[PDB]
């Protein structure tokens, strides 16, 4: 259901999302680099790996629709097999 | 837009705690 030129594009956003995250916790007015990287890397694929809760709003209103992001790529995921 | 609406409330909390 996707082209060659949709998975290089939709891979390389988890970790150009991902890197803001610590930008967003170093200069908080808890969160480590490596589990920022989990933490990205698991709700796309819903697994349950580690902890990567944030702290801060601004690092955690990212988190609000970045799960929300899984949900549109995997809907229409299913809608082209059905299609 | 999202993204670019994060940088501005993290500027506003950080601006609004200084003071």
């Amino acid at each position: 259901p996707f082209q060659s030129t949709l998975w290089l594009l939709v891979g390389l956003s988890v970790h150009v999302v991902a890197v803001m995250l610590y930008l967003l916790d170093r200069f908080s007015p808890a969160l480590t680099l490596s589990s920022a990287m989990w933490f990205s890397w698991g709700v796309l694929l819903n697994s349950g790996i580690g902890e990567g809760a944030p702290r801060s709003f601004s690092a955690r209103i990212l988190g609000m629709v970045w799960a929300g992001f899984a949900m549109i790529i995997v809907a229409s995921y299913t809608a082209n097999l059905a299609a | 837009a999202a993204m670019a609406l994060s940088l501005i409330t993290f500027i506003s909390e950080h601006l609004f705690y200084w003071q």
